[PDB]
This record gives structure tokens, sequence and C-alpha cells, in this order.
């Protein structure tokens, strides 16, 4: 039941049920997305294209410096440059070349392995990509969003063209994540200085009963949780017809 | 492990000699209240060797108010004491006419030992006593308060001020801890004295069981 | 700290830095270099039956840090192995000079190996070099609070909290621990009520009941009529054993069948009650 | 002293169990499969390291400096190469309680040099 | 790692058919806990209610030889501390040298009782080869896949018990999956489908047994569907 | 302030600089540090917040009064929301040694293990306010949590104690008739009526009790000035009174030993049926006795009248010794405190 660290971003801190349920029944942020699924066939044909090892091909004596790569959680083979490996694959997804956005790349370090993944289910939002300590959100975006009932260009031109990511739970482990722009600045002593996203506003950790609530930081979340409970309950016109 | 184990002697006999004492029995004070240092000097201090030696701590006490009801105390040598060693205990206070004996076990003791202590429980009345539950007396925690165990003058006396039977006085263990010190069975009514921070003091009196 | 000390449950796995088995055939020339000065100091003569060695060798490292820290000794330990598994094990060991505690173990005559390994598994953790079992550790501390404080009437007859050290401990083993040098016996208490009841007896354990459930209401402030306390220990304590408040305690009094129905096991006690041909008095 | 490693045999690949030649009394690693037989050479057959005297610098590995949540410093170069930024960590294992011990890593590429202070 | 077990850490794998085999068969790796020579480590594996040593399991799948079960599961040999925490299990499970007399031990743990050994080893050898980590693959001849991935399986159970990783946190939401009204309403339309097959089947087996044809038209109870969807939903 | 210090511990631990408390782990000994340092500056904003506000702010005007809120409240408000503890300890790391992904790894900054360093009209950061949220989320699981429990225990309770009563003998007894208490509460008094006093002879040294309680009747001056001239005389030459007195005090001084056996610690608070204190102000108050004016009241009749109320109260009747015994048990604490406070000398 309790409000775990992972929830940030992708389930809502306040909105839960006060009874017998509280934290089990749960509510979705609004840039949360639920991955829908997609078959692993095309990720397993461009590993096998690229130098990765089949399972069976390889010797066990290979296995210990080499790297793992997981595919759905099914161990397929491994690799020696694990590093430019997971930025083709990331070059891949950030053009929505054969790997597709919905798709997970973990790299875990320490135990050298790639998790990647393809199940449905796996709840992710999207972030602004950051390539040195500077957002690939550059000002023609905004003009073309601004402009958007008459050029056309839409948030999946905007995805495709590499500005901005979907990254899931289980890979913000490996990701490190700027507020704000003003953090990516030089600072008298810097923070991180290796930012790798960031994120679109923070109030989009709220959910939508939450999101209704003016100055939520500046109450204390019990009151926000009731608030959250009650925006259900409240009168209005639920609906037009 | 000489000094410690004469000092657990020691130890020992002290509480044998204030639980005679709260029975009623004859206790002088010098044994009461014996150092350890006297008590080496009256015994010795190598009970490994033999001196002094468990059977030679055996204590016999009489009664302040009938001096042949007399009580024994048995130290037996050996850790589990046996039937046979019970036996022995039997023959010893059946020459001497005597009813009522402590036998202070080191380790336990055996199941026809416990057997024997029960079926010859109306002829003898011979109790148990583990050294590790000796090396403390308990009457003197502060949790314990003062037992008193009643006359049957004293107990009819109760029941006919209360107007109560036996079974509706509260209840204590004839195993209880307390109630082994005291030496009561299964019928007799101790008084219990408490201090109450509500009324200054309390009496309560439990039925054995 | 030496009463503490000698109350802490401790292991030979709490002072073993390490232990390793080796096939040494000879111990005039050990495999092990360090250990050479003393081995031989200690087979310049027969000692033991020579004769009935066996080359296995169970060589454990002690770290000094643990050892002074416990104030325990090599002779000590050598004792307590020699109580614990008799003659069979022979036992030697360097004096307390060598910059490292090491004591080498042979077997007198499974496999003699795989028995040795057994052995030092079993003796890591079961040997009780010092220390009361059940006590896993203890702390040692000055109460600040005067109720945990040690008053005592002064000549002038005045109150005063005398700020001694006071132990706590994280098992509970009153039997022994009463049974102490050093160690008041009328003060020290312990908070598990079941051990009270088995050492000190029904009185005790009612007063210690009082106390534990007095501690938890005040604990947070509160305030509860001292009756109300005092009438539910009596509850459960007036028949000379724990009762406790459960199906378990208020079922199994001479209650009827009605009663205890009405509380818990609804079916079964009114069936064991038609079983019996019980009578309800009526009276509750 | 060091642990002990497994033996195995050259027939089968099974374990090779220590024994001792009674007649000669001498230290063998027999395979309890087949009836091969090596000549020990190292005396010893169980080690249990219960202080746990691990070096954490042996499972530290170069990667980690390529992790971007790591935090970086400029105040301890490497002494291997001479480079300034360093990625530092703690040690994050359990069985060991004094992990508030950092464990520096050069940032250079083809360096990967590990370091305490 | 549950505290109060008779294992110390369990390593355990929800297993499932990529796209298809809805059913997760739920294989444990466990290690028994410290309280014996050394620590063992064993396998709940499905459709059997007995523990089995991996050893076993290893030899039932093909490999024998001591040295590439070794090599399957202890990618390092140069790691003293692997092997000497691998040991127990080894010297625990090391009568049974070949994949017949592994494959009737299983048979002989299995939940179905072992009538024949030709049935009971054959029983275990489908369940080693469909019900074991079925998303490794459950055709023939990847006994070599399903060993590397217990074998890394049993890889990540030593490194928890060595220390070297952090054990898995159960709330770490990576670690979960949202079911959707997609997978929810496939696994409906999966066993009411399988349901319709069944009546299809019946009453087709009733009809050819007359000697006679059958419509599949009618076979085909569309109620089935229809009314199973619709109950499930309301 | 407070970050640095967070940060120069954070530092030492580091550089192994801080060595483990004794009976602490390290990592203990680096929480506790920290979390004081932590308390110790949300404690100081918080003093340095209500001595800010003015005597017309609303919050110090029903925190004061009681109505609702607390200072803890008003420090929550304008100054520091404090640190968010979830099983009361600091943010664990839910990802991989990182409590939220916009920190790094191996982080123990106050920000980074959720010390709210805003207030709330201040506003919270995003971290903070999950971290807050997090907090919050303890609480409301807390409250949803301990109720089932609750009831149950009172249910049990309820079972195992409904039909102990009180009977007209004055003993509280079950259903079975079985005797819990031969008296309620072992004084055979109301829960209601009860009130809290002070016992006058328990912690008063031998030469305060002595210069308080006994009374002196050889100093013809202070007996001159208390009371009047006939009173005066009387003490002063009848030897019975004065023996009476002295008889008094010796009971005194018996009682002062009760008590200390029966309160171990100097804790002179109990709870008694009659409120002494303010009877004897309600008594000055009806009939205007001026204290600057000698008394009429005479001691030996002050003595007498407290042992003949004493005797007429009576929990426990009956003239046999056992009768007897228990009815001065069972008073026997209020009658000390009924001594003590109607002593000759304080009467005097
Ligand atoms: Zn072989
Ligand atoms: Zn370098």
């Amino acid at each position: 039941r309790q409000l775990h660290n992972t929830l940030w971003g992708m389930v809502c801190p306040a909105e839960t049920p006060e009874g017998h349920a509280v934290g089990l029944v749960k509510n979705l942020a609004l840039m949360a997305y639920i991955s829908v699924g997609s078959q692993p066939s095309p990720i397993l044909e461009f590993l096998e294209e690229w130098s990765m090892e089949n399972l069976e091909e390889i010797s066990p004596a290979a296995i210990a410096d080499a790297t793992k790569i997981f595919v759905n959680g099914c161990w397929v083979g491994i690799h020696k440059d694990p590093e430019q490996l997971m930025n083709t694959l990331r070059k891949l997804r950030r053009q929505m070349d054969i790997i597709v956005s919905e798709v997970s790349m973990i790299r875990d370090i320490r135990e050298r392995e790639i998790r990647i993944y393809t199940d449905a289910g796996r709840i992710c939002r999207p972030l602004l990509i950051v390539e040195k300590q500077k957002l690939l959100l550059k000002k023609r975006h905004i003009d073309q969003l601004k402009e958007r009932e008459y050029n056309n260009y839409s948030w999946q031109d905007l995805v495709a063209s590499g500005v901005v990511e979907y990254i899931d739970t289980l890979e913000e482990e490996t990701v490190m994540l700027a507020m704000t722009p003003d953090d990516l600045q030089e600072k008298e002593v810097a923070y991180c200085s290796t930012y790798t996203h960031c994120e679109i506003h923070p109030s989009m950790i709220l959910g939508v009963c939450a999101s209704i609530i003016p100055f939520p930081d500046h109450n204390q979340s019990p009151r926000n949780t009731y608030q959250s409970a009650m925006g259900k309950q409240a009168m209005g016109v639920y609906i037009t017809n | 492990d000489d000094e410690e184990e004469t000092y657990r002697l020691w130890k020992i006999r002290k509480t044998i000699m204030q639980l005679c004492h709260d029975r009623g029995y004859l206790v002088t004070q010098d044994e009461l209240d014996q150092t350890l240092e006297e008590f080496k000097a009256q015994f010795g201090d190598k009970p490994s060797e033999g001196r002094p030696r468990r059977t030679d701590l055996t204590v016999l006490v009489a009664h302040n108010d009938d001096p042949t009801d007399q009580m024994f105390v048995f130290f037996p040598e050996e850790p589990k004491v046996g039937i046979k060693t019970i036996k022995v205990y039997c023959q010893r206070m059946q020459e001497e006419n005597i009813t009522r004996a402590l036998i202070v076990v080191q380790q336990g003791m055996t199941p026809s030992a416990k057997q024997s202590l029960v079926d010859m429980a109306p002829k003898y009345i011979l109790e148990q006593f583990l050294q590790q539950e000796l090396l403390i007396n308990i009457t003197e925690h502060e949790l314990v308060p003062e037992h008193v165990v009643m006359t049957k003058e004293e107990v009819t006396e109760l029941l006919a001020r209360y107007k109560l039977r036996e079974n509706q006085l509260p209840r204590i263990q004839a195993g209880d801890p307390v109630a082994r010190y005291f030496g009561i069975k299964r019928g007799q009514v101790v008084k219990i004295i408490r201090p109450s921070e509500t009324a200054g003091r309390y009496i309560t009196y439990r039925l054995v069981q | 700290k030496d009463i503490l000390c000698r109350l802490e449950h401790t292991t030979l796995r709490k002072v073993t830095a390490n232990t390793a088995i080796y096939y040494d055939p000879n111990p005039q020339s050990t495999v092990v270099a360090e250990d050479q000065e003393w081995v031989n100091v200690y087979y310049e003569m027969p000692d033991f039956d020579v004769a009935r060695i066996s080359p296995w060798l169970l060589r454990v490292e002690l770290d000094r840090k643990h050892m002074t820290d416990r104030k325990l000794t090599m002779e000590q330990i050598a004792e307590k192995i020699n109580a614990g598994f008799g003659d069979d094990l022979n036992c030697i060991f360097n004096d307390d000079n060598a910059e490292k505690l090491v004591l080498r173990i042979r077997i007198m005559n499974m496999d003699d190996d795989v028995f040795l390994r057994c052995i030092e598994s079993n003796m890591l953790t079961d040997m009780t070099l010092q220390g009361i079992e059940q006590i896993s550790k203890v702390y040692m501390h000055l109460p600040q609070t005067d109720n945990k404080k040690k008053i005592i009437i002064t000549e002038d007859g005045e109150f005063k909290a005398l700020q001694e050290w006071i132990l706590e401990t994280d098992g509970v083993s009153l039997m022994r621990v009463l049974s102490e040098k050093d160690v008041d016996p009328v003060r020290t208490t312990s908070n598990d009520i079941v051990e009270i009841f088995t050492v000190l007896g029904i009185e005790a354990v009612r007063k210690a009941l009082e106390r534990e459930l007095y501690h938890v209401i005040s604990f947070d402030g509160s305030y509860v009529n001292y009756r109300h306390l005092a009438l539910l220990c009596d509850t459960m304590t007036c028949r000379g054993h724990l009762m406790a408040i459960t199906r378990h305690g208020v079922n199994r009094q001479d209650t009827g069948p009605l009663m205890k129905c009405s509380f818990e096991e609804t079916v079964d006690v009114l069936m064991e009650a038609a079983a019996h041909g019980e009578s309800d008095p009526m009276k509750g | 002293p060091g642990f002990v490693g497994i033996r195995f045999c050259q027939e089968c690949n099974n374990m090779l169990y220590p024994k001792e030649d009674k007649e000669n009394r001498i230290l063998l690693y027999a395979c309890r499969n087949c009836d091969y037989q090596q000549e020990a050479d190292n005396s010893c057959i169980y080690v249990n390291k219960i202080t746990h005297e691990v070096d954490e610098l042996t499972q530290i590995i170069a990667d980690v400096s390529q992790d971007p949540t790591l935090p970086r410093t400029e105040d301890h170069p490497c002494q291997k190469c001479g480079h300034k930024e360093a990625v530092f960590f703690q040690s994050h294992s359990a069985r060991a309680e004094d992990a508030m011990r950092l464990y520096y890593v050069c940032t250079a590429p083809h360096c990967g040099h590990r370091w305490t202070e | 790692a549950k505290k109060d077990s008779k294992y110390a850490y369990t390593g355990e794998c929800r297993s499932c058919l990529e796209n298809s085999s809805r059913p997760t068969s739920t294989i444990w790796v466990s290690m028994l806990a410290r309280g014996a020579i050394g620590q063992r480590i064993v396998a709940t594996l499905p459709y059997i209610k007995q523990e089995v040593p991996i050893i076993i399991v290893f030899r039932a799948l093909g490999f024998v030889s001591d040295r590439d079960i070794l090599e399957h599961i202890i990618y390092d040999f140069e790691d003293p501390e692997m092997m000497e925490m691998v040991k127990p299990s080894l010297d625990e499970a090391f009568v049974i040298q070949e994949q017949n007399v592994a494959l009737n031990f299983i048979g002989s743990r299995g939940a179905k009782p072992g009538v024949t050994k030709e049935k009971r080893i054959k029983y275990a050898k489908e369940v080693l080869q469909k019900e074991m980590l079925p998303h490794v693959g459950v055709s023939d001849f990847c006994e070599t896949k399903k060993a590397y991935f217990l074998g890394y399986m049993v890889h990540r159970l030593l490194l928890a018990a060595l220390g070297r990783r952090e054990l898995d946190d159960r709330d770490h939401y990576g670690n979960k999956r949202l079911d959707l009204a997609g997978p929810l309403l496939a696994f409906l339309f999966r066993g009411m489908f399988k349901n319709l097959l069944k009546e299809v089947r019946i009453y087709a087996q009733k009809f050819i047994d007359r000697g006679k044809d059958f419509n599949l038209e009618l076979a085909i109870k569309t109620r089935i569907i229809s009314d199973g969807l619709k109950y499930s939903l309301a | 302030k407070a970050k640095q210090d967070v940060i120069e511990v954070i530092e030492k631990a580091h550089n192994n600089e801080l060595e483990p408390t004794p009976g602490n782990t390290l990592r203990q000994t680096f929480e506790n540090q920290v979390n004081r340092i932590l308390n110790d500056a949300r404690d100081k904003t918080g003093s340095s917040a209500q001595k800010s506000l003015s005597e017309y702010n609303n919050f110090k005007s029903m925190v004061v009064s009681g109505a609702k809120g607390s200072k803890i409240n008003i420090s929550q408000v304008i100054a520091v929301v404090g640190q968010q503890n979830v099983e009361g300890k600091r943010i664990p790391f839910g990802f991989k040694h990182r409590t939220l992904p916009h920190f790094i790894k191996d982080d123990y900054g106050p920000e980074s293990r959720g010390f709210v360093e805003n207030s709330y009209l201040a506003g919270l950061t995003p971290t903070e306010f999950f971290f807050h949220a997090m907090g919050g989320r303890e609480g409301l699981i807390d409250t949803a949590v301990k109720t089932a429990e609750t009831g149950y225990i009172q249910r049990r309770l309820i079972k195992s104690m409904e039909s102990v009563m009180v009977k007209y003998d004055a003993t509280v007894r079950n259903s079975i008739n079985q005797v819990v208490q031969l008296r309620y509460g072992e004084d055979g008094l109301a829960g209601e009526s009860v009130e809290f006093q002070n016992l006058a002879t328990l912690k008063p040294s031998n030469k305060a009790f002595e210069k308080k309680f006994r009374f002196d009747y050889t100093n013809e001056r202070a007996l001159r000035r208390t009371l009047q001239e006939d009173l005066v005389k009387d003490v002063l030459s009848n030897a019975h009174i004065q023996n009476e007195l002295e008889r008094e005090f010796e009971r005194m001084r018996e009682d002062r030993e009760v008590l200390r056996v029966i309160f171990p610690t100097g804790d002179s608070k109990v709870v008694l049926p009659c409120n002494l204190l303010r009877m004897i102000w309600n008594a000055q108050k009806i009939f205007h006795i001026n204290p600057r004016l000698p008394s009429d009241l005479h001691p030996i009749k002050v003595v007498e009248g407290v042992k003949e109320l004493s005797k007429k109260l009576v929990i426990v009747n009956g003239d046999d010794p056992l009768s007897r015994q228990a009815q001065e048990n069972a008073t026997l604490l209020f009658n000390i405190h009924l001594r003590s406070t109607l002593c000759s000398r304080r009467m005097a």
C-alpha cells in the first residue's frame, strides 16, 4: 500500500481511496501511457545482424567478460561493446526505426546486461531528451507546434524528430532526469552536469482528480488525497447529452 | 570451576535456609545469614576435590511449633537423580522417621524418579528443586508480594466472613514457584499482601490447585 | 562492562577470523610456516597418543579486535573445545604473544575430513565461549529517566535518584541471569510475562502485566484509571494461570456454553455442550 | 592463504574429491565416478573467510564509468593516467556494513582505473 | 528472500510464452537455509510437488558432465567463492550421472504417479520440454537454451546469496505489468474459444460415431463466446 | 547551516573520519547524526517563527487557546515542512541507489532523502511534494489499518470481562460468582469522583517534615499569634493535649514510613476521592476565614475530629478482626492523606 518511489510520473501520488483499499487502487498520471505490446522479431533480427552471438553458438568461456542481452526476458545472446550497442538501439528508437517507441531498453552496467522489453503493460511516460546539457527541443519545434492546426505538425512528428522519448519505470533507473531546463545551466557547483532527459512539466506527476487542485504544493498531502476522492463526488455536468 | 562451585553451593544453602525459615522451621540467625567466608571455613572451598562434598551439605531442621516435625534437604552428587537415589533417600527418611525432604538436583530428574515422588506422595511428602532455581530467593523480588500460608482455622474464618466457597477464591497452581517455595499443597489458601497505589495495602487470598 | 561480557552470548564464530582444513601428514613439518615455531615446542615430547593421530588438521585463526573486546583467551577457548568434544579432538594453541592467534586441532582414532568439516561447522555456532544463551546482544547505558534510576532515601530522608549503569538485554533468560554475580535479583525484571509467570509466580506476573499495560498506555502520554488495569490483570490472573484474552482462554473456563458461543466457536461450543450434556445456569 | 579451487577430472570432467593414500600418506584428488587420481599441490581442502576480508575493488568494473547517474568529481585525478574527472560511488554491497567508503573510477576511455581514498 | 522459511534466497520466474499459453508457469530455484554440510540449491518445478536439486535438472536436460554444468551456472571459474557456494548442491546430487536416471528421478517426483518408469520418464521429459521455462522455448533441441537460462537463474541466486547483488523489490513498478482490456479480453477469448472447440469436438464425435457427417454450423455454439464475454464484462 | 552541516557529516563519512558510536552501526550513527541536525534545524526555524508571531496572529490565537493546531503546525506553515520519514526512516532508495531519478546514486543529502526545506505557504518543490505525499501515504495506511486490530482487541476484552461486576457485598465477582477483587480497584471506589492529589509527607526530608508537621506547643509567641488566648493557655498548661499531639505526630511519622514503602520512587501524586486542599479553600471562603487573625479551632478538637471522621469512613464494614483489617487496608492511603492534610499544625 505504500507509495513506492517508482510511481513518480507513472501514477498519481495523491489520488487513491482512503478506505480499505488505500494504495491498492491507483490512478494513472496525465502523461502516463501503458505500453500495448509489440513483436520482438525485428529487434532479434537487428541484434543478430549486429555482432551479437547467439546463446548456442558461444562457448561458456565467452560469457565471463561479455555482456548478456535479454529480449522480453529471454536470454538471446551476448555482446562485446554494449556501450555502442545501446547507443545504436537508442538512435533507432529515436528515429522510429526498427525499434518502436514503446520498446524499453535498460542497460544494467554493474551486471553487464542489456534488458530489452516489448511486453505489454509497461507503464511509461514521455520525456525530453537532453544531449549535452542542452535540450533537443529547439524553438522551431515550439513554432511548429504553435501552428499545429496549419502545418499538421503533431506530437507524433515531435517524437519522430527524436526530441522526445518514452521512458518506462524500469529505464528510469538508468535515466538521469533534469527537473527543468534551469538544471541544465552551469551553476556555481555542478550537481549532475551529465543529464540525459528532462521533465516536460513536474505537475504531470499528478492524476486527473488531482490536477484540478489549485496550489496542491501548498497543502498537506492527506488533503490532496481527500480532494482527489471528492472531486469524483462533486456535482456538475457529467456529460453534455 | 571450584570457587564458583563453592559460591553456588553457599548461595543454595542460604536460599534453602531462608526457605525453611519462611516455612516456619527453626533456623538460627547465624546460619540464616552465613557469609561465603564463614561457609568456606565451616565446610571448605574445594567441592571438586570432595571437601565439602554435596552429601555434607545435607540439612535437617525442625518446625518451631513441633520439634519432632523435621525436614530434610539433600544435595545429590549425580547430575540426573535416579530412582535408586530416590530409594536411598526414602530409606534414610524411613529410618529417621521423617516425612519431608528436598532433593536439590543439578541437571534434572528421571521420569521414574518423578513417578516415585508422586506414588510415595501420601507417605513421604518429598519435593524437588533445581539448584538453578535455588541460587536466588524469588520472594525477595519486587514483583513478588508477601505470601503467607493461612491456617485451616483462618481459612474457615475467611470463608465464613466473606460467605464463599473454596472454589470461589482465585487460584494458584500447585506448581507455582512461590507455592513450591512455601511448600503448599492442594486445598491450602495463601494470603497475599501487596501494596496498592489506590488503597495503600491490598490483601487477596488464593487457593492452591 | 565485565558483567555485560559475562551475560552476552558469544560463539566461536564471533571471535573466529577464518578456518582451514589441511592434509598435514607430519606435524613436525607443518604445511603452514608460521605455526612451525610452536608445533615443535609442543611435539618435542609425546604428550598425547601420537600413534592415534590423523593427518587431517583443522587450523582456526582468530581476530585480535573481537578477542580483546570480549577479554577471551586462547586457554579458555581450548578448555571449552576440550570440554565439549572430550579428548577425541586434540587441541593445541599458541600463546597470546603472536600477532595472529591460531589453534590447531586433530582427530584421534563418514570420513575423517568430512567429520572434521562437520564439527567445524557445528563448533563455529554451537560452542558457547561465554555469556548466557538466548541473549543475542546486551546494551549498557545510564538511565536518564528517574523511573529507571535507582531512587534511594538519603540519611536526611530525601529521595535521591542515583543514575547508575543499567543493562538492557535483547533476549530473555531471567532464570540464569538472576542467578549471576553482581546482578541485583530484586529489581531486575523482564517484559516477557510468560517468563515472569514461569520464574516468579502468578502474583509476580500479575504485577509485571500491570506494569506492561501501564507502560503501553502511558507511552503516548495517555492516562487510564489504575482500577481498570487492575481489574483486567485480575481477570487474566484469577485462575492461577495466564488466561489469554482469546478463545483459548475465554472458552476454556466453566463460563457456560452460551457465553463462549457468543464470543467465538459458536457451533463447536454448542456441539461440545450437547455432547457433554452441559447446563447453562443463565447467570451471564 | 587464498581460497581453494575445484579440480575436475580429465576423463569424465567430474569433480575430484580429496582422499589420502593410506599406504603412502599423501593427499590425492580422486574422481568419484572413474578411477582417476591426481597428486594434490595445495594440501588445503577447505577455507572459510568468516571475517569476509573482501577487496571490493575486484568487484568494481571499469564499465561503471559509463553510468550517467553516478556523480563525477574533479578533486581526485587518476594516478595511472592523470585524468582529472572520476566517478565515485559507495560499496552498496551486502555483507559490507562500513559501506560509506567511496570507490573511485577513472572516466577516461581505455583506462578504467579503480581506486579508493 | 523470505525471512521465515526453510529457504534463504529464492529466485523465481513466472514464465509464459511470448504471445500464447497465458497460464504463467511459475518456476522457483531456492536455496536451503543455513541450518547439514552446506547450502543446497533446489528447484520447485511445475507439476511436481517435491523440490529437486538443480544438478538433477541439468543432467535431465542432457548435460551430464559436472564441468558442463558449472560452465552453464558459473561463467567465471576464477571465482572460488562461487565454486564453494555451489559445491554443497553438487556433493548432495552426484549419485545420478545419466540423463535417463535424472529424468526417472523427476518422473518419480512428479505429481502424476509413475505407474511405469518409461511413462514416468516420458512424463518428465515432456515437463522439462513444455512446462519448465516456456518463454525460453517449448520445441525440441532447445535443452541448451533452457540449461543456459536455468544456469543464469542459479547465477542470480548465488549473487544474491553472496550479497554482490541487491534483492529485487516486489513493489518496483519496473517489475510489474498492467493487464489492460486487451490482454484481459484475450485471456477470456482464449479460454472460451477452447471451450468452443471442446463442444464442437464432442458434437462431431457423437455424430461420426453414428457413421454420418456433421454440420459445423450446428456444432458451433456461438452462445458460448457471446454469453461468455457478456457475463464476464457484466 | 543545517544543510552545510549535513554535507560535512557526509564528507567525514566518505573520508572514513566518522567512527561508529558504541552500540550503534556506522550507518545507524550516520543517520542519527543527520536526523539530529535536521530535527534541530526544524526546531530552531519553528521557534523563530513562533517568536516572530505577533499577538494578533490568528494561528497564535488558536494554538494558545488550544482550540486547534500546534506549534508544529505553525512551524510547517511558516518555516519548514520538515523531514519526511517512511517506516520511521528517511526516504528509501526505491530506484538503484536513488530515491528519485532526478538525483544521483549514493546521494544522502537532505533534499535527496526527503527533507522538505520549504514551508507550505512558500510551496513545495516537486520532489519535496512527492516525498511529502509518501509520508502522507504512510499516515493514511496506518489510519486505515489500525482500526481492524483495535476493534478485534476491544471485542475480545468485552467478551472476557462483560460479566464482571460489583456485588452488593461490595466485592467484584464474575458470572460464575468467582471473586475477582475483594474491593473494586482495591479501594471500593468509583472511577469518577476520584481526583488527583499530592501527599505532603512523602518527599519532605526529616527536618522539613518535623518543622512542618510536628505541632510546636512550646513556642508561646507562635501559639499566641496562631491561636487565641484561651486555646494557647489550654495547650501550654494541659499535658494530655500535648501528649495527644505528640502521639499524632508519631502516627504521621509511621504513615510517612508506610508511604515510603508503598512508593519507592518519590512521586507524591496520587488519585484520592476528596480534594482536601480544595475543600479547605472552600471552607475558608464560605466562612470568610481571615488568615491574619488567630484561629479559634482547638488542635485537640482537630485530632479528635480527624479520628472520628476516619472511623466513619468505612469501605469494609464489620467489627471482626478480618473485616477491620480489610477496612484499614482499604482506606490506608486516604487516611494517611487525611491526617497529613488535617494536621493540627497545618490547620493552625
Ligand atoms: Zn573421472
Ligand atoms: Zn585514469
